């Protein structure tokens, strides 16, 4: 029905789109780097040319 | 104007002819083609 787009169908065969599956779940996948690169020395440097 | 050609013997010959009848029934889908598995794409395609 939400296919045809209407609440009386007629008889017959008609093919359907996907309204049945839908995701739940989050999977995150990162490398596993813990060093802190310096924002404080780039930026806050002595003297910038 | 006086002369004729009539034949004396003849000849059964079988020809073939080949016919296109039917060709393939393609059925598409809107989602999962133009979309796929995405919901924020989706919610836009529900004005067409
Ligand atoms: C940069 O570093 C100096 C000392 O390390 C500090 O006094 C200064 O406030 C810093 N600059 C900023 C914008 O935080």
């Amino acid at each position: 029905k939400c296919t045809i787009k209407n609440f009386n169908v007629n008889k017959g065969i008609y093919q359907t789109s996907n309204f049945r599956v839908s995701p739940t779940q989050e999977v995150v996948r990162f490398p596993n780097i813990t060093n802190r690169c310096p924002f404080d020395k780039v930026f806050n440097a002595t003297r910038f040319p | 104007n006086n002369s004729i050609a009539i034949p004396t013997n003849f000849s059964i010959s079988v020809t073939t002819e080949v016919m296109p009848v039917s060709m393939a029934k393609t059925s598409v889908d809107c989602t999962m083609y133009i979309c796929g598995d995405s919901l924020e794409c989706s919610n836009l395609l529900l004005q067409y």
